RNA sequence: ACCAAAGCUAGCUCAACAUACUAAACAAAUACAAAAAUACACCAAAAUAAAAUAAAACAUUCACCUAACAUUAAAGUAUAGGAGAUAGAAAUUUUUAUCCUGACGCUAUAGAGAUAGUACCGUAAGGGAAAGAUGAAAGAAUAAAAUAAAAGUAAAAAAAAGCAAAGAUUACCCCUUCUACCUUUUGCAUAAUGGUUUAACCAGAAAAAAUCUAACAAAGAGAACUUUAGCUAGAUACCCCGAAACCAGACGAGCUACCCAUGAGCAGUUUAAAAGAACCAACUCAUCUAUGUGGCAAAAUAGUGAGAAGACUUGUAGGUAGAGGUGAAAAGCCUAACGAGCCUGGUGAUAGCUGGUUGUCCGAGAAAGAAUUUUAGUUCAACCUUAAAAAUACCCCAAAAACCCUAAAUUCCA
RNA sequence: AACAAACUCCUAGCCCAAUACCGGACUAAUCUAUUGAAACAUAGAAGCAAUAAUGUUAAUAUGAGUAACAAGAAGCCUUUCUCCUCGCACACGCUUACAUCAGUAACUAAUAAUAUACUGAUAAUUAACAACCAAUAAACCAAAACAACACUAAAACGUUUAUUAAUUACAUUGUUAACCCAACACAGGAGUGCACCAAGGAAAGAUUAAAAGAAGUAAAAGGAACUCGGCAAACACAAACCCCGCCU
RNA sequence: ACUUCCAAUCAGUGAAAUUAACCUUCCCGUGAAGAGGCGGGAAUAAAAAAAUAAGACGAGAAGACCCUAUGGAGCUUUAAUU
């Protein structure tokens, strides 16, 4: 008989049976049967300059390394806000109702970039 | 398995008082797990038993048997051994002993044979083992004549003795 | 009646 | 007869043995004659009254009815007038 | 005539007869599976 | 019939240990103790055999009956069926009847 | 001398306690034909357990039989039962917290199937293994020591004659004597069954009544009872393998039976013909013969045959599923065994039937009368075994036992 | 007379056969409690003993080195000769068995040579062919068979109009093979389009030419006298009479 | 009569049913009633290789024919409960 332990792939079927290998779609079907492919769901690779980057692939044999200290939202907080809510507070002009000045994002529908849907791939 | 004949080349001997006559050189060498079947190859040990190696030789080049090229390869490396290892000259002056044939670790297969039914074939090994002793071969056992038959008898005759008569 | 034995076959590891 | 119950592990009795049997504590077993009731038209008055007469068993129905019976029925009983506890018991019996 | 070769290979028949979506359409096909999970099966169906 | 060629290791076997010095030493606990406790209450294992004795049927129809309702699906399968056979041998076969 | 043999570990088994119970991994993909990111839905279903078995048959019945109330008693009691086999309570009573938990369980044919639900075998449900051995160091293999002990061989083929041996003998045979062993039978060397051999596994299990020993005794027992020498405790006892079958639920129409879709083939010749016309190719079947019979083949090869524009052959895919399907009825075919598939569970089904049933020695030791759906078996009687009480037991002269005639001789008796 | 027993004496004793069933005394090998410590004693326990189940597993023998199995020839070594002709591709199916190099003592080929079938390392199948690749209403009776026109069994196969169809190079997948189903490197089973060779291969490992067996060719005179039957074979391959089913 | 496959020898690989152990003769008689194994006689250096099949009540399949089983199952009913 036919195996079981083996993987089914497309190259184990008939000619109707044409499986992907996992590449993510770039486009759709047009009008007389061609493939319209779509600019914005081919991703584009944005990659940075590194003419003058003054760093390389491997350290310093003698470079110290440091303590593992993961970073907490506890240490984020204290890090990007904490300063600013207590000068505001010392200054007396803080308010509770209104954070969005200081970073905090109440709705993330409205943003590009959202966190918990996590609309970005990497 | 076993492998004795390997160790019985490693015993060392004390050394021989004057007036004691020389030991002649004993050399065991073997060939283990050869394809080639276990009688079959008893034969051309059977063949080879009692002459000397030059003798033993020239019938191996000319015996047809594919086990006859074996042992003609192992004959060959127990000579060598011979004069190399122990202090053997004259490397024509040795004679066959003992030559044997073993069997050794079989293979067993499928012989398909008809009407969905099958046998169990085996793949045949052996072990051939060959002693040789220095010294020319000793002479080939004569037979009986009428005279040693004769004096026998007549030994055997006056041997007798009266059997539940005390 | 028509009887009859099927052959059985040597497990295929042996 | 059941020699292990499946709940208790016991042994069973059989319930005819009692039914239609009496068992005296020195060990005899009383029982009616079998047909005593059956056409009495047609028998003699001594057959009748031989068919009415109560009768012991032997040892070999002694044996038998006391397997199929527990301890139970082969206890001692001191019943209000009892019309065999003079009977319970065997007396001048020389073995 | 001559048997023996009653087994045909087909990709189709195969997937469509003792395939996962075919267990996993009937109650007693989930059952199956179910058997097979418990005994430790390296492979549920086809 | 082939026997080991080499002498197996001599086990050093004390009869002073704890457990030897102190075997059944509370045996008489009742006797000597004003009775309170029968020596049924020094015997450790299975909870349907402490003070307890029967043969092979009795002994799973116990079990059956106090831990029955926590055993695993197979093993009271096993059980049942064990004294289904049981009953069935005790019961209807044998010579003495 | 080969083949080989021996390790002591991996791990298992049975209970107690226990947090209180579908472990870890889960970046992405996973019920499209699973591991295939992405389109307007449909989702869900319940309806008693049956039978194998026991009642020596089988129809009412047949404990446990995947539903909690445990324990000591009442109690195998009341009751229910073709009143048969068997089934069987309740009212009412007893139960003092925790540690003291490991093993008179196994050691690679054992213990889990497990090195593993993996290889492998099936379309599937499903079934399901075997396989390890040195040493402190192999970063000590011009490597070191223990057994060289099974069957099978070699060293070392045989010399009239005989169940292969024994009595022996100066001496191997030559001489004399013995019809292999279990099982079943009236009886087996029987030409009745079983076995090539070796190794490892493989088959008697229960305490009611009884016997023996011991404690205490008109009382015994650590609670519930028995007691007109009895009560309590201990030791003495009752096998293994094997059907055709039956029931329930799954899995099977990739072969085949018949349909439903979707396609494809039939060249040449004769005929106003594509006429279930004719010759004959491809193709489809399989009449006869010969080989083959553990074969090329669990249905074939060679020759020879029938149809070959049709009620035709054929590819792909779908459907009909067993108290059934399908059938131009052959009781055909339904994955090589179909008077009704296969797998799993009931299940260690049940067998009055066959086979097997493992140390030594000693004592005694049985050939059948009656019932019986019974004569292939059981239960009694008569014999017999093991213990214990006793006293007459066989042999038995007279005398005695029927009337028309009647032998050997019987019964009963000092 | 003599020779002749499990009979009877003689000399010593441990001082009289046995199947089913029954009774008794010892006892091999394990574990435990106490002794013992060159392997035991008294007790308590049992998975407590195998010359026999067409017993299970493993290994071994006999049959037996038997049945059976295979490679055309020479050569300058893969070049020429002698023969037979199921070949190429696609679909379905297997999944790397395909290619290069290297090795084959042994494992696969039922044997060698070496290698498409074994071992290791490294590479490979590149889309134009094929797969995925519009709906909603309306006009639409008029067969394919060279289709002019018809027969009956009444026959798959389509355009146009109107409304909406992201609109913007390059998407994803199948590309090897001597292969699949039959336990096998099996004389079997396998759909379609092309041609009958321009492509595929080798019946023989080497001898001798006993019996018997399989296949074939030929055979004087006769021509079914063989046999159940003219089965088989044949330089024949024709004409008749019945039984049963109408016929395919 | 002659060729091929077979066959026999050489070289390689190498199974199966079967097997209590065999040191495995013939005749007559006997015997569980058809003897290689018993009795009375004859025969008898030991081993290969190739052939033929009379016997080993030859191998194969726990006879399918017959009977038994208080064993099954299919079918039919004017069998008994329904
Ligand atoms: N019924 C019965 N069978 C016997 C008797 N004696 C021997 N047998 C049977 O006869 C056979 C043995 O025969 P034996 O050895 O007695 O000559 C066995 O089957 C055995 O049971 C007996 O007295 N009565
Ligand atoms: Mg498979
Ligand atoms: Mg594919
Ligand atoms: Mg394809
Ligand atoms: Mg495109
Ligand atoms: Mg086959
Ligand atoms: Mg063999
Ligand atoms: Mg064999
Ligand atoms: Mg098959
Ligand atoms: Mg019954
Ligand atoms: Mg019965
Ligand atoms: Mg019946
Ligand atoms: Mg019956
Ligand atoms: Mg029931
Ligand atoms: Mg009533
Ligand atoms: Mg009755
Ligand atoms: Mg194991
Ligand atoms: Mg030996
Ligand atoms: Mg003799
Ligand atoms: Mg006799
Ligand atoms: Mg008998
Ligand atoms: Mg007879
Ligand atoms: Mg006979
Ligand atoms: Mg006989
Ligand atoms: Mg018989
Ligand atoms: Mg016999
Ligand atoms: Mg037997
Ligand atoms: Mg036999
Ligand atoms: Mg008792
Ligand atoms: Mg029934
Ligand atoms: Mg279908
Ligand atoms: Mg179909
Ligand atoms: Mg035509
Ligand atoms: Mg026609
Ligand atoms: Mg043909
Ligand atoms: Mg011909
Ligand atoms: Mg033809
Ligand atoms: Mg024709
Ligand atoms: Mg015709
Ligand atoms: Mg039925
Ligand atoms: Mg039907
Ligand atoms: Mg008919
Ligand atoms: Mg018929
Ligand atoms: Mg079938
Ligand atoms: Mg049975
Ligand atoms: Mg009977
Ligand atoms: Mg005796
Ligand atoms: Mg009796
Ligand atoms: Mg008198
Ligand atoms: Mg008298
Ligand atoms: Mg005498
Ligand atoms: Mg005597
Ligand atoms: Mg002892
Ligand atoms: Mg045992
Ligand atoms: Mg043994
Ligand atoms: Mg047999
Ligand atoms: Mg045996
Ligand atoms: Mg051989
Ligand atoms: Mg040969
Ligand atoms: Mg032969
Ligand atoms: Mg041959
Ligand atoms: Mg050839
Ligand atoms: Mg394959
Ligand atoms: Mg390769
Ligand atoms: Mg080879
Ligand atoms: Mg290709
Ligand atoms: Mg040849
Ligand atoms: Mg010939
Ligand atoms: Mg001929
Ligand atoms: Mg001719
Ligand atoms: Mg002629
Ligand atoms: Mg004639
Ligand atoms: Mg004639
Ligand atoms: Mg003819
Ligand atoms: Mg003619
Ligand atoms: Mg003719
Ligand atoms: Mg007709
Ligand atoms: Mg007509
Ligand atoms: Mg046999
Ligand atoms: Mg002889
Ligand atoms: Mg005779
Ligand atoms: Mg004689
Ligand atoms: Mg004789
Ligand atoms: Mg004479
Ligand atoms: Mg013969
Ligand atoms: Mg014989
Ligand atoms: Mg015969
Ligand atoms: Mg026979
Ligand atoms: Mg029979
Ligand atoms: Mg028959
Ligand atoms: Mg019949
Ligand atoms: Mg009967
Ligand atoms: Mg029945
Ligand atoms: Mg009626």
């Amino acid at each position: 008989g036919a195996d079981r332990m083996s993987k089914w792939t497309s190259k184990r079927g008939p000619r109707t049976f044409c499986k992907g290998r996992g590449a993510k779609g770039t486009g759709f079907h047009g009008r007389d049967g061609k493939f319209v492919q779509i600019k914005e769901m081919i991703p584009e690779l944005v990659v940075p300059e590194l003419a003058g980057f003054k760093l390389k692939p491997y350290v310093n044999y003698r470079a110290p390394e440091g303590t593992d200290t993961p970073l907490t939202a506890k240490q984020l907080f204290l890090e990007t806000a904490a300063p600013a809510i207590e000068k505001d507070f010392k200054a007396g002009t803080f308010d509770p109702e209104h954070l969005e000045k200081y970073g905090f994002e109440p709705t993330q529908e409205g943003k590009l970039f959202q966190l918990y849907p996590k609309n970005f791939p990497r | 398995i076993s492998r004795k004949w390997e160790k019985k080349n490693k015993i060392v001997y004390p050394p021989q008082l004057p007036g004691e006559p020389r030991r002649p050189a004993e050399i065991y060498h073997c060939r283990r797990q050869i394809k080639y079947s276990k009688d079959k190859m008893w034969y051309l040990a059977k063949l080879i038993r009692g002459m000397s190696i030059d003798q033993a030789l020239a019938q191996l080049e000319f015996s047809d048997k594919k086990g006859a090229q074996i042992i003609k390869e192992v004959l060959l490396e127990a000579q060598d051994m011979a004069v190399r290892d122990h202090n053997v000259e004259f490397r024509s002056n040795l004679y066959v002993a003992e030559s044997t044939s073993g069997r050794g670790q079989y293979l067993k297969r499928i012989r398909y044979h008809g009407r969905g039914r099958f046998g169990i074939m085996e793949k045949v090994f052996c072990h051939y083992f060959v002693k040789l002793v220095e010294g020319p071969p000793p002479p080939r056992e004569a037979p009986k004549t009428a005279v040693a038959h004769a004096r026998e008898y007549i030994q055997e005759l006056r041997n007798r003795t009266i059997t539940h008569a005390l | 009646k028509k009887r009859f034995t099927p052959p059985t076959y040597q497990p295929k590891y042996k | 007869v059941t020699y292990f119950s499946s709940r208790k592990g016991k042994r069973k009795t059989v319930k005819a043995v009692i039914y239609r049997f009496l068992r005296l504590h020195s060990g005899l077993w009383l029982r009616r004659k079998a047909g005593y009731k059956k056409k009495l038209w047609k028998k003699t008055a001594a057959r009748k009254r031989r068919l009415r007469e109560f009768v012991f068993c032997n040892k070999t129905q002694s044996k038998l009815l006391d397997k199929m019976t527990t301890s139970f029925w082969k206890r001692r009983n001191w019943y209000a007038d009892d019309p065999y506890q003079k009977y319970q018991d065997r007396t001048n019996l020389k073995v | 005539k001559a048997r023996g070769n009653e087994y045909q290979p087909s990709n189709i028949k195969r997937k469509h007869k003792h395939g996962w979506v075919r267990r996993l359409r009937t109650p007693t096909g989930v059952q199956v599976i179910l058997r097979r999970m418990h005994k430790g099966r390296k492979s549920l169906s086809h | 019939f082939h026997v080991r060629v080499t002498l197996p290791p001599r086990k050093v076997v004390d009869r002073w240990n704890e457990k030897r010095a102190m075997f059944g030493v509370y045996d008489n606990i009742g006797i000597l103790g004003n009775f309170e406790k029968h020596p049924k209450e020094l015997i450790k294992g299975p909870i349907w055999l402490r003070g307890w004795k029967g043969n092979e049927l009795q002994r799973c129809i116990r079990k059956k009956r106090m831990v029955g309702n926590r055993m695993f699906i197979d093993d009271l399968h096993n059980l049942n069926k064990r004294i289904s056979y049981l009953y069935k041998h005790f019961n209807r076969h044998g010579k003495y009847r």
